[PDB]
């Protein structure tokens, strides 16, 4: 499974949560990917014991982002191959390096981090953002 | 801007398509819509 | 009088620049840097 090893064809790091993203098992079909989605890779290294080869598990997924990042690869005509996260919820500075997401990206091998991610003064001098497209923002939650 | 004679816009600009192709903007400092505006209103009928 | 209606097409608003100049960078840090200290919310309270 080596995703046929043959310039625009570059990994994309995501992560599902929230109407945002969501990941699904594979339609069982005859073992084969439904249709509206695009096949993820997810990343298993479950095995505590031996260094097993990662778990190469495919499933689906669907949502807000990557509808979006479907409409811009059509926009600008480049190849994807989406890929999951393997430690980490998004990538904070622990004792001086990123674990999570941002990590991933800013030690190559990902080249975008497309997901549910928040612009702040934390991570621009590592990376560089594009322009927000949802307005984010802290608020509240009281019953009526 | 763009001739000779400025060089920072501070004023209520605004994000779109061909303005962002031909300059370089900045992260944005208010989420600001386009909304519609319309009259008050006043008391009413049932009169004698 | 008084503005009703729901919002369309919401762009924001932003601090224009010219194409390539040095102070870019360090204007749009400072703005992200000051959008986090309560200091837009602070001058929205304050004026607006």
């Amino acid at each position: 499974y080596y995703v046929w090893p043959r310039d625009d064809h570059l990994s994309i790091v995501t992560l599902e949560e929230a109407p945002f993203v969501i990941v699904e098992s594979v339609d069982p079909l005859s073992g084969t990917c439904m249709r509206n989605t695009v096949p993820c890779e997810k990343r298993i290294v479950t095995e505590n014991k031996t260094d097993e080869e990662p778990g190469y598990i495919k499933k689906c997924c669907k949502g807000f982002c990557i509808d979006i990042l479907k409409k811009i690869s059509k926009s600008v005509k480049f190849t994807y191959d989406l890929y999951l996260v393997t430690n980490g919820k998004h990538g904070k500075k622990i004792n001086g390096t990123w674990n999570g997401m941002i990590g991933e990206v800013v030690m190559k091998r990902a080249y975008m981090a497309v997901g549910s991610l928040t612009i702040n003064e934390e991570r621009s001098e590592v990376v560089d953002f594009s322009v927000p497209f949802i307005e984010t923002g802290i608020s509240v939650m009281v019953s009526r | 801007l763009l001739s000779g004679q400025a060089d920072m816009i501070v004023a209520p600009l605004t994000i779109n398509n061909e303005r962002a192709q031909y300059i370089e903007f900045s992260k944005p400092f208010k989420y600001q819509g386009l909304t519609i505006l319309v009259k008050k209103e006043i008391p009413r009928s049932t009169l004698d | 009088l008084v503005t009703t209606g729901e919002l369309f097409f919401r762009s924001g608003f932003g601090i224009g620049m010219r194409k390539d100049s040095p102070w870019k960078q360090n204007v749009s840090l400072s703005i992200l840097k000051s959008h986090e200290n309560g200091f837009m919310e602070d001058l929205d309270k304050t004026w607006v």
